[PDB]
């Protein structure tokens, strides 16, 4: 591991602390009271293919 | 955005019905009531880039310390500009310019 | 000799102007574990320290065996090499907590810029 690159930097990331609010953006909170199905339209697509 | 009461000028809290399955905005100093239009009740950033061209007046060509260049204006075609850096002043801050136009006034960047 | 300092003093603050426009256009690249604006301090520091220490060793290159100056500082008696450098060549960059000038006043160090 000490002369090769990728395998120091597998090492490298194993070990550096990682956080959800490191990776996080944007958080957001929505009103939808139908389980199985939502009001969004973007994610109405995936959701659904999610459901099937 | 949030809005406020039309008859006491309170906050309007957001409230669900049980029985009607709705999301209703309401004043919790009364019993006035709206019906809510968006479902986006709250919205979070953790990484945020407002305030960075938002630091903007309209008689910032009258300023005499700042610079002024040459560059070229997308709208009118003025050859007459200044220009400045980002008013938001953190650390991961860019350090884009930001050129405004003498005749139309209009923040655009180079890029 | 002053004509190769001179000349060495130009193109390092020609380099400064184009790591300048390079941070203005985001093209400039970003030393690990530093911010933009860290790196581009550094960088810049770097390049005026460099500049320095060129027109210095012209300048020291330059002088005499009978330069009394360089009798002093080859007997290590009394100066060195840094002296020579901002007695006849340049003074360079001024550190204030290790960084350059601040902007004491809104946005610039002075009211002359
Ligand atoms: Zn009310
Ligand atoms: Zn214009």
């Amino acid at each position: 591991i000490a002369l090769d690159i990728e395998k120091a930097k597998v090492i490298q990331s194993s070990i550096e602390y990682t956080t959800l609010k490191n990776v996080t953006s944007a958080t957001e909170i929505y009103y939808d009271p139908d389980p199985t199905s939502t009001v969004i339209e973007e994610d109405f697509d995936t959701v659904e293919a999610y459901f099937s | 955005s949030f809005r406020f009461c039309l008859e006491c000028n309170n906050m309007l809290y957001p409230k669900e019905d049980k029985e009607n399955q709705r999301l209703l905005y309401s004043c919790r100093n009364c019993d006035y009531t709206e019906l809510a239009e968006d479902p986006k009740v709250y919205r979070h950033e953790l990484i945020t880039n407002i305030g960075e061209t938002a630091g903007i007046v309209d008689d910032i060509g009258q300023d005499p310390t700042l610079p002024r260049s040459d560059k070229e204006c997308p709208e009118c075609h003025s050859r007459d500009c200044v220009f400045f850096q980002s008013q938001q002043r953190r650390k991961d801050t860019n350090m884009t310019l930001f050129y405004v136009c003498l005749n139309c006034k209009k923040t655009f960047r180079d890029e | 000799t002053m004509k190769e300092i001179t000349h060495a003093i130009s193109s390092a603050k020609e380099q400064v102007q184009e790591i300048i426009y390079k941070a203005q256009h985001n093209e400039l690249e970003l030393k690990p574990g530093m911010t933009l604006r860290e790196s581009f301090e550094g960088e810049v520091s770097r390049t005026l320290n460099d500049a320095r220490d060129s027109a210095g060793r012209s300048a020291e290159m330059n002088l005499k065996d009978l330069n009394n100056v360089k009798q002093m500082v080859s007997a290590g008696s009394k100066g060195s090499f840094i002296n020579i450098a901002q007695m006849s060549a340049c003074v360079g960059q001024q550190m204030v907590e290790g960084k350059r000038i601040a902007f004491g006043f809104a946005d610039r160090s002075l009211p002359h810029f």
